[PDB]
């Protein structure tokens, strides 16, 4: 009866696919604002081997 | 329900602004604000005027 | 359980409710139940020197003057009856009655608990479903053309037919519920 | 394992027991007692505890932050410059004020361990105090709910400049 | 942002296309989802806010406020099941697509970054709110109540988007960093008062101010519960939030321009429960109480310092909390017995003692007993008036013991006496109106455990 | 002789209140557990200089274990 | 020292240990309320520990154990005082709770709610203790705010009484009146000293000013039923029996009492709180007293006694002696209580019966209450060597022997007088002379539970007094030399009350009737304050707020003035635009004025 | 009675006699026992501030 | 405290035959103190009075002035004890 | 004055049909688990987790750090003899005066 209980329930995806999708957009909008990465005057430091970002 | 309509709805239609009406409402509507205002403003210009003397103690008042 | 009242009181009636107010506040002042015995016979004494006076005139000034006298010689915390409007335990049970009407919405596990009782509430709703017409009907005919002028109700006029509007004055809840 | 240099404790005059009576005192059986019957098993829980705990142990740093400059010698609208001097203002502000609160933690335990001679005793921590809100209340009182690091440099410069009027 | 934003949207094409059984249950669990999601932003650097992006950031302000509002979603869901039962599905779905956009705004109205698109969704909210209480509205009165909640509204707000406007063409900027950063003190002029005036008065007709308030007793009466729930919770705590933000750009002419509002709100505190006293319906006396308890808020921001600001937070959550609990109250009592009179309905303890104890407890939590995050709340405003002047103490106690007095009396008069004896509808109390009043109550005596979290920015 | 007492229903509100507290102690017990599993195990880390030449992970600027979690997990 | 934090704690937290199982199945359970007793038993137990810990090495402590929140500067605790006065009341407050629980046992088993009863006395009892054990301003409100509110809880028991809800909505009025002094000195402190810890607060506040002190003088006369807010605690006693004994007789009442007392320290400094302090407790004792001689209800009789107490300790403070006043409070509890009690067995044998016109001939009918109500009465007008000995002679003797206002002296001195006139009422009325009550005779006292309470309570009237004296460190240099009069005045006052009392009741015997006198009106009537002050200022503010605030302004003129003005002003001007005429002679005239108005003013 | 038409916005209403609710014979059969009022009767302006538990004004003694 | 029907019965009767002006051999339940008995209205209002003293509730004045017999005496306070036996 | 279906009477109680009802709707299945959704989501969920959550949140506010920093700052200075807390926020040199 799986059919019947997807066919009938679907609607329970949405939402929770809209929260990973928040998240996604979230994290491209973080990769919009990378201008001062790591060109701080407080947070500068030298990237640690095997590092190319500090995510910041 | 002609009481409660009576408390709330009924006022305003029969009323009709007349010297009593406008006289109490002024002075109970008005009256008290300017005699809060006037306490208020004197009680404040006197404490800014002590502390512009220096002569307001304030030594542990730092939680402002 | 209170008479419906009249329009007025009586002259006979208004002395009455002095009298027994003057000996309840003279028994508050004469606490001791000797001095209050002696006071009391004077009082009815006092009563009954005019007790037999024909002018009504006089005997409603009488009347007037020693409402006057009650009121100045009243007692300023006279006994009440504890469970008297008033007294101390007025109304403590108030909120421990319940109306019946609540039993209807019990859940069926809370009515199976006790069968019997309600198996015996059933046949009194079955009783006032049957008798409210009769009792309309009545309360209708020996009504007057202008409308009921007293709180009083008839009784029963023929067998088989409870009392118009019985079931409250029946049903109200214990004066001791717990 | 607090600092002693940082919370001051005076040290411990503990009158010794000097019994001039017979009767036996409640007191030290009822603390015999109490030993037995609750701390020994408190005692061993946390050898146990300190244990597990010592069974993995894992540090943890407390951060540094390196010295920014401050708004005096930020630029005009330059908001990256005044950002940072603003935030470490704000630290600054947090800083002051948790030592304004150990202050104040030294004056009551003074009050309370002094007892009876609070008033003579506890004057030193008293004035400490006493400097200390001054300082505080001079630096960062009446600023507003919007305080910023630019509205404290305007109080400071209003300050200094009533001091050189004074100075006429 | 989005990570609360999108869920919530999606939440619309959720209702429209669940089956017509599931709509209140899809909604509710969803909703809840959400409200879980949105407690990650009480997480606030205590030297920064969260920038989340250009359009959207948060503090220590704005993340409460939305905790509230994610939260308050699924309590109106509950609350309005009831009376909406007999509507045709269509109707149901667009009652709850009216909640689910009124809680888009309102979260994009705190979270936004950028002054002109604050006031565009902060207006935005009239629209679902407006619509509700013209169209689910149980009374004649609910039209009348409409275009004075509007039209007073809009009286308020469109000077504000003037002078927003010109502080953009002026400053070059409405982004509320730039302007915090930059903020250059006002000039006494008649100009900048009637700036100062435009920004203020929008707000001041929001928070229901002396003399403004009028709209606030007609609305919360005439609308329906869930109506009432947002108006009391969130919709007052929109000029809260929108007058604490504002009053970077005006510093100094804020010491000038404060007295009329000051004193029009420490008189009409006490007024406004002096009213409560004397009230004959429950929602309108729990409508002046608001009135009052915003009155103490807007006191709290006038006066400007950081105690003020934080117990105007506490006072804005708290308050929030104990007015949409008593409103749910005072609906299930409607309900029950279909008006809104006070002595109608008498001795309901005996009747419903659970309901009784929800009663207790919310009249206790309006008077502000301590530890009451009320209490916390209205402490620090009198603390901070009394820095402000000594003799602002006298109408502070005033103002709290008539709440007391008022509050209480509320109770008596409700759920003490004698039962009224012809009502015979009184039913046992429904599982979903006491888990709403607990769903109300226990949040509100948690926060009490951790206070820092509605204490705001300035903590 | 007992004489029945009249009251109103009780079922629907006890099964509330059995029904609240099943879920309250449903995820509470397991909370309970856990938090006192975690503090007792676990246990809450202890404060060292920062060695030279290192740069900790932000999640190890907070004391409590949980804290931690969370820091690293959800921020 | 490190069992004293760990017992003080214990003690409190145990209390707590009922009420969270008030969730389980005790509640229901006729167990409940046994089970709150051996609780408050046990409590009391520990409690005793930590008063010989202090007795021996006087091991006073403070324990801050949770950090509430910190504001700026200002850090909140949550922190006890477990000094003299805490380590002290504990016992006595527990002590005086075991045994009037076990007392409502008995008295309170007919109630079907009587495990909520018993749940609402140990709610009342953990806030008393958040009070009295509490270092911060904060912590000390919460306790304040939790009397409070159980008061009204308790007193308006029988929610059915109208009386009841009138009685506590009073007393909620008259304490949050109270209140609002409270709220002024914590504002004050949290302002000035930077806290509300009371060890900053004393540390910084060397030489304390008017307001704050003025504050907590308000808060006092709230809590403990001082003049101009007194009526609400004898109007409490419409409240259950023991209700009133526990909290408004012995231990709610003297809340206010005991705040004072804390703050001692800063009392000192300021001359003018403490002649307040001391001419408002000899007004309280005066009128109390004056109003109890001619009371015809035991209950409110043994309430006015109490206001009067609460007014004698007010004035030791006024004296500046506080610990003394501290000892009156704990020796208070105890014989207060027990008489109390007492009342309560009296109108439980005599069906609910109160005026003590209508109870006569007990001395003989139930002789163990008999003999507590004596030694009670005993102790209450100062007997030598029992409890009231070792507190009130030294009250009057410290009062008699210290620079005082006369007429605060003068009224402390009648008021005694008038103490051991009223306890010759009610031993006269209702013990002594012949049976007045209905003809039914249920009088039974031999119930195990009522025995054993007041049994306790009886031993400690006897006992306490001395026992707590001898221990107690000395705290105030005693008045060694003194005249003899002096010394015996409080005797000789006593005496000579309990002489006129006897022969005043003796000649209620005489068969003479006599019309009231204005005096015995005015004593019985309250002094007239119920009478005036519960009308006139409640029927003002009432209407005051109906007529102008909810009609005149809110109805009529606030909408006359924004919105009703400016509807009828469009709506006039769209009755002028819409003038629904339309023809094209008449405004097309008007598009000729408006070009020749246009030229000539825009060129 | 009705009111005096002074403006206050009573209008039709009645001036019912200023009798607190306690003044009322308790002993009589009241719809509203409570409140001591009977359905149908003309209700005062001000009974909520004339209630029982609230403002009253049966005689004195003095 | 039961207080049975024939409880009330006797006790009322207990008062009336302590009445000195009636005398004890005519006392009857059914004996009406204003016709079979020589009582008058004020001695109606006294053993009305005497009865509420007894049994410690009071008679309201309506209800008092109609009883008018010693049976109905005890049924009316059967009536407001709830006394069904 | 118009043809309109007589006013339907008090909405019929949901216990009368299906006496355990739990409110929420009439048929007693969704009753339930509307119920069911309520108590678990809420109460189960949100409440005790959200209330873990937010009481074991991480100190970003830095209370911890600002008390570490105002120790190590009151230890150093008090060891030098510099005083406790200065008077000027920010150095006097830097600040050009007018």
């Amino acid at each position: 009866n799986v059919l019947q209980i997807v066919r009938d329930h679907w609607v329970h995806i949405l939402v929770p696919v809209g929260f990973v999708f928040g998240c996604y957009l979230d994290r491209r909008s973080d990769e919009k604002l990378t201008a001062f990465r790591n060109k701080s005057l407080l947070f500068k430091r030298e990237l640690r081997p095997n590092e190319e970002v500090t995510w910041k | 329900i002609r009481w409660t309509y009576a408390r709330s709805a009924n006022i305003y239609p029969n009323f009709r602004p007349t010297p009593k009406t406008s006289l109490l409402g002024a002075l109970f509507g008005i009256g008290p604000l300017f005699f809060w205002y006037y306490v208020f403003k004197t009680d404040r210009d006197k404490k800014e005027k002590l502390i512009q003397e220096g002569k307001l103690d304030q030594t542990f008042n730092i939680s402002y | 359980a209170f008479s419906a009242p009249a329009a007025y009181l009586t002259h006979q009636q208004k002395v009455l409710r002095l009298y027994k107010r003057a000996l309840r506040h003279l028994e508050s002042w004469c606490v001791h139940r000797d001095k209050y015995r002696y006071f009391a016979c004077l009082m009815r004494a006092r009563f009954d020197e005019h007790k037999n006076e024909k002018d009504m005139v006089k005997a409603t000034q009488l009347l007037r003057q020693a409402e006057e006298e009650f009121w100045y010689g009243q007692h300023p915390q006279p006994y009440i009856f504890p469970e008297s409007p008033g007294g101390t335990s007025y109304e403590r049970y108030e909120c421990y009655k319940v109306p019946e009407w609540c039993l209807d919405d019990w859940h069926p596990s809370e009515k199976a608990m006790y069968p019997d009782y309600f198996a015996k509430r059933e046949q009194w709703k079955r009783l006032r479903r049957e008798s409210w017409e009769r009792e309309v009907k009545q309360l209708q005919e020996e009504t007057p053309p202008g409308g009921p002028r007293t709180e009083a109700l008839p009784p029963a006029r023929k067998e088989g037919d409870l009392p118009p509007l019985w079931w409250h004055i029946v049903t109200r809840p214990r004066e001791r519920p717990m | 394992s607090w600092d002693k240099d940082v919370y001051p404790e005076p040290p411990r005059r503990t009158p010794a027991p000097a019994p001039q009576t017979s009767l036996p005192n409640p007191v030290t059986y009822l603390t015999k007692i109490f030993d037995l019957l609750v701390d020994r098993p408190v005692t061993l829980a946390r050898e146990f505890i300190e244990q597990q705990h010592a069974k993995n142990r894992y540090y943890y740093y407390h951060r540094e932050f390196r010295r920014v400059p401050d708004i005096t010698e930020c630029e005009e609208k330059d908001i990256l410059c005044m950002f940072e001097a603003e935030m470490q203002w704000r630290r600054d502000y947090k800083v002051d004020q948790e030592i304004v609160n150990i202050i104040q933690e030294r004056l009551k335990a003074c009050q309370q361990r002094e007892g009876e001679s609070y008033r003579q005793n506890c004057a030193k921590e008293l004035e400490q105090f006493t400097q200390v809100s001054k300082a505080f209340q001079d630096r960062y009182s009446d600023l507003g709910a919007h305080y910023s690091a630019r509205k404290c440099l305007a109080k400071q410069k209003q300050r200094m400049l009533a001091e050189r009027k004074a100075a006429k | 942002m989005l990570k609360i934003i999108i869920p919530t949207t999606m939440l619309l094409p959720m209702t429209w296309m669940s089956k017509h059984n599931m709509i209140w249950i899809n909604a509710t669990v969803h909703s809840l989802l959400i409200s879980l999601i949105s407690l990650s932003l009480l997480n606030q650097l205590g030297e920064n806010s969260l920038n989340f992006s250009l359009t959207f950031f948060s503090d220590s302000l704005s993340a409460p406020l939305l905790v509230l509002t994610t939260w308050l979603l699924p309590l109106m869901l509950m609350a309005s099941q009831s009376h909406l039962s007999k509507e045709t599905t269509t109707r149901k779905k667009l009652y709850i697509t009216m909640l689910i956009l009124l809680q888009l705004f309102l979260i994009m109205t705190f979270t936004a970054t950028e002054l002109i698109l604050f006031y565009i969704l902060f207006e935005a909210t009239l629209v679902p709110t407006l619509i509700i209480i013209t169209r689910w509205g149980n009374q004649t009165e609910r039209l009348n109540a409409g275009l004075y909640f509007l039209f007073y509204t809009l009286a308020g707000s469109l000077p504000l988007l003037v002078a927003l406007v010109y502080i953009q063409n002026t400053t070059g900027s409405l982004n509320f960093l730039i302007i915090h950063y930059w903020s250059h003190p006002l000039s006494n002029s008649w100009s900048n008062i009637f700036m100062w005036l435009a920004c203020i008065m929008a707000f001041m007709v929001k928070m229901p101010l002396y003399g403004l308030h009028l709209w606030l007793p007609k609305a919360h009466v005439e609308a329906p519960i869930a109506g009432s729930m947002v108006l009391a919770a969130v919709l007052l705590k929109l000029g809260g939030y929108g007058m604490m933000r504002i009053t970077t750009i005006l510093n100094p002419l804020t010491n000038y321009m404060a007295y009329p509002f000051l004193m029009l709100s420490m008189w009409g505190m006490i007024m406004t429960s002096s009213i409560c006293l004397r009230q004959t319906d429950l929602k309108s006396l729990i409508a002046y109480s608001s009135v009052s308890h915003m009155a103490l808020v807007i006191v709290a921001i006038m006066i400007q310092t950081p105690w003020s600001f934080m117990g105007a937070t506490a006072l804005m959550i708290a308050h929030g909390l104990t007015s949409s609990m008593l409103f749910c109250l005072a609906n299930t009592n409607y309900e029950r017995v279909h008006s809104r009179t006070m002595i109608l309905a008498r001795g309901l303890q005996t009747l419903l003692p659970l309901m009784a104890t929800w009663w207790l407890m919310a009249s206790l939590t309006n008077l502000a007993l301590p530890p009451s995050i009320n209490l916390i709340g209205e402490l620090f405003i009198i603390t901070a008036s009394f820095s402000w002047s000594n003799i602002t103490i006298i109408l502070m106690g005033m103002n709290m013991m008539i709440t007391a007095l008022y509050s209480l009396y509320m109770l008596i008069t409700t759920q003490r006496g004698k039962y009224t004896h012809h009502i015979n509808n009184i039913k046992a109390s429904f599982t979903r109106e006491n888990a709403l009043m607990a769903l109300h109550i226990l949040p509100l005596l948690l926060l009490t455990l951790n206070p820092k979290m509605i204490l705001g920015p300035l903590y | 002789k007992r004489l029945f007492i009249i009251k109103p229903s009780g079922f629907y509100d006890r099964r509330f209140l059995k029904l609240m507290r099943f879920y309250i102690l449903l995820t509470g017990i397991p909370v309970a557990i856990g938090i006192t599993l975690v503090n007792v195990f676990i246990g809450e880390a202890e404060l060292a200089d920062i060695p030279e030449g290192y740069v900790p992970e932000h999640w190890e600027y907070f004391k409590h274990p949980i804290s931690r979690w969370i820091a690293r997990t959800f921020y | 020292m490190n069992p004293f934090a760990s017992l003080t704690l214990t003690t409190l937290i145990i209390l707590t240990i009922p009420i969270m199982m008030s969730n389980s199945n005790i509640y229901k359970t006729n167990l409940y309320p046994n089970y709150v007793k051996t609780t408050v038993s046990y409590a009391f137990t520990l409690s005793l520990v930590p008063l010989l810990m202090f007795m021996h090495t006087g091991q006073e402590m403070i324990i801050s154990n949770w950090h509430w929140m910190t504001l700026q500067t200002v850090e909140l605790s949550l922190s006890f005082k477990m000094d003299y006065f805490s380590v002290m009341f504990i016992p006595v407050a527990l002590f005086v709770t075991w045994s009037i629980m076990e007392f409502s046992m008995w008295y309170m088993h007919s109630d079907p709610f009587i495990n909520r009863f018993f749940k609402y006395l140990v709610l009342f009892l953990i806030t008393m203790m958040i009070l009295v054990t509490a270092n911060n301003l904060f912590q000390l409100f919460i306790g304040w705010e939790g009397v409070g509110i159980m008061s009204f809880l308790l007193i308006g028991w029988w929610h059915g009484r109208t009386d009841a809800n009138t009685a506590a909505l009073q007393a909620i009025l008259y304490n949050r009146i109270g209140d609002i002094g409270f709220v002024l000195s914590m504002a004050w402190f949290l302002t000035h000293s930077n806290a509300w810890d009371l060890q900053q607060i004393f540390m910084l506040n060397n030489e304390c000013p008017n307001m704050p002190l003025i504050g907590l003088l308000l808060a006092a006369a709230g809590k403990s039923a001082q003049f101009g807010l007194h009526p609400w605690l004898p109007s409490a006693m419409e409240g259950p029996t023991p209700v009133s004994a526990l909290l408004h007789s012995s231990t709610m009442v003297v809340a206010g009492v005991f705040l004072l007392i804390r703050f001692y320290p800063l009392m000192e400094t300021n001359k003018l709180v403490q002649t307040m302090t001391l001419c408002l407790g000899a007004i309280t004792t005066l009128f109390t007293a004056l109003c109890a001689i001619t009371q015809n209800d035991i209950k409110k009789i043994v309430a006015f006694s109490t206001s009067s107490q609460l007014g004698l300790m007010m004035v030791t403070i006024g004296i500046n002696q506080p610990h003394l006043a501290f000892l009156h409070i704990c020796m208070h509890a105890f014989f207060k209580a027990m008489l109390f009690m007492c009342s309560g067995s009296i109108i439980h044998s005599l069906n609910d019966e109160q005026d003590i016109r209508k109870m006569g001939g007990l001395y003989k009918a139930m002789p163990f209450t008999t003999t507590a109500l004596i030694i009670g009465s005993l102790a209450l007008t100062g007997m030598p060597y029992l409890t009231g000995f070792y507190s009130k002679d030294l009250i009057i003797e410290a009062v008699n022997m210290s620079y005082t206002n006369a007429w605060a002296l003068l009224m402390t001195l009648i008021a005694t007088s008038l103490t051991a006139a009223y306890s010759t009422r009610i031993i006269f009325f209702a013990f002594l002379g012949k049976p007045r009550f209905p003809p039914l005779v249920l009088i039974n006292e031999n119930n195990p539970l009522l025995i054993n309470s007041i049994k306790r309570l009886l031993i400690g009237s006897i006992f306490a007094g001395f026992i707590i004296s001898n221990n107690i460190p000395p705290m105030t240099v005693p008045n060694t030399t003194m005249p003899l009069y002096m010394k015996m005045t409080a005797l000789i006052v006593t005496i000579m009350g309990f002489m006129l009392a006897l022969e005043l009741n003796n000649t209620t015997y005489y068969l003479k009737f006599k019309y009231p006198s204005q005096t015995y009106k005015f004593s019985n009537m309250l002094g007239y304050y119920p009478s005036i002050m519960h009308r006139l200022p409640t029927y003002h503010n009432l209407s005051m707020s109906q007529k102008s605030a909810s009609s005149l302004l809110d109805l009529i003129w606030l909408e006359t003035i924004l919105p009703k003005t400016t509807s009828f002003i469009q709506m006039k001007m769209s009755i002028m635009v819409s003038n629904q005429k339309g023809l094209i002679k008449l405004y097309f005239l008007s598009f000729l004025i408006t070009i020749m108005i246009s030229m000539t003013l825009f060129n | 009675e009705p009111y005096p038409d002074d403006g206050m916005g009573y209008g039709d209403y009645p001036k019912l006699p200023d009798r607190s609710q306690q003044e009322r014979d308790p002993w009589y059969d009241w719809d509203h026992p409570d409140l001591r009022l009977n359905w149908g009767e003309p209700i005062h302006w001000d009974l909520d501030m004339y209630i029982r538990n609230r403002v009253d004004t049966s005689p004195t003694p003095v | 405290p039961p207080l049975t029907l024939e409880a009330i019965k006797d006790r009322v009767l207990y008062v009336l035959k302590l009445y000195d002006k009636i005398d004890p051999e005519k006392l009857s339940v059914n004996s009406h103190f204003m016709k079979d008995l020589g009582l008058d209205s004020l001695d109606q209002v006294e053993i009305i009075m005497a009865m509420e003293d007894e049994f410690g509730f009071e008679i309201p004045d309506i209800d008092a002035e109609k009883l008018m017999c010693p049976q109905e005496i005890v049924d009316y306070i059967a009536d407001k004890k709830d006394v069904y036996e | 004055i118009r043809l309109q279906e007589d006013p339907d009477p008090e909405d019929e109680n949901l216990y009368e049909k299906n006496p355990d009802s739990h409110g929420y709707d009439k048929d007693p299945i969704v009753d339930l688990w509307n119920m069911r959704v309520v108590f678990f989501f809420g109460f189960s969920i949100v409440l005790v987790l959200g209330s873990t959550f937010v009481a074991y949140l991480p100190d970003y506010r830095m209370q911890e750090w600002a008390r570490r920093e105002a120790e190590r700052l009151v230890k150093y200075r008090e060891a030098n003899g510099l005083p406790l807390m200065e008077s000027n926020c920010f150095d006097p040199n830097k600040i050009q005066l007018p």
